[PDB]
Parts: C-alpha cells; sequence; structure tokens
C-alpha cells in the first residue's frame, strides 16, 4: 500500500507539473497572438470573414 | 507413561512441522514484499520522469 501511495503521489505530482508547464507555454503563445491581432485593420477581418 | 511420552514426541513433531515453516515463510513474504515495493517504487519513479520531460 506504501508503494502504491507513494506511486500515485509522484505519477500526479509530475503530470500536474507537465500541465502546468502546457499553462505557461499557452499563456506565453496567446499573449503574442493578442498582440497581433491588435494590428488588424479592415481587410484582414474580411479576410477572416471569407476565409470562415 | 506411553501416552506421555507421546504427548512429548508429538509436541516436538509440530514445532517441526509447522512452527518453523510459518517462521520461514513469513520471512520469504516479507522479502519478497521489500522486493516488489522497491521495484514498484522504481518504475513508478521512472514512469514520473518519463511524464515530466
Amino acid at each position: 500500500a506504501e508503494a502504491e501511495a507513494a506511486s500515485v503521489r509522484m505519477r500526479g505530482e509530475a503530470e500536474a507539473f507537465a500541465i502546468g508547464a502546457r499553462a505557461r507555454a499557452e499563456a506565453e503563445q496567446m499573449a503574442k497572438k493578442a498582440e497581433a491581432f491588435q494590428l488588424y485593420q479592415e481587410a484582414a477581418q474580411l479576410d477572416m470573414l471569407l476565409e470562415k | 507413561a506411553v501416552e506421555a511420552q507421546e504427548i512429548l514426541r508429538t509436541d516436538k513433531e509440530l514445532i517441526a512441522t509447522v512452527r518453523r515453516p510459518a517462521e520461514a515463510e513469513a520471512h520469504r513474504i516479507q522479502q519478497i514484499a521489500e522486493g516488489e515495493k522497491v521495484k514498484q517504487v522504481l518504475l513508478a519513479q521512472a514512469e514520473a520522469e518519463k511524464i515530466r520531460k
């Protein structure tokens, strides 16, 4: 039982740290998405609408 | 007196037959449990660092 508990603890901690890693990556990723979207005029919105 | 000597003999026979094998079985179980616990802990650590990387 102690071995199983340690296994669960360590695997869960590792996967939670991995979730945090993608979290930080995705946040720093979306910041630049917003920054790029800020420089969109009517032509770009028209392109997005006609692509969708 | 025949039966008294038989009592002593069967006491010693029961000792040698079940009392010591029980202790040996207990030692075997705890040794194998130690081995399995170490194996599971090492495998869990390997899997955890796999997931981390």
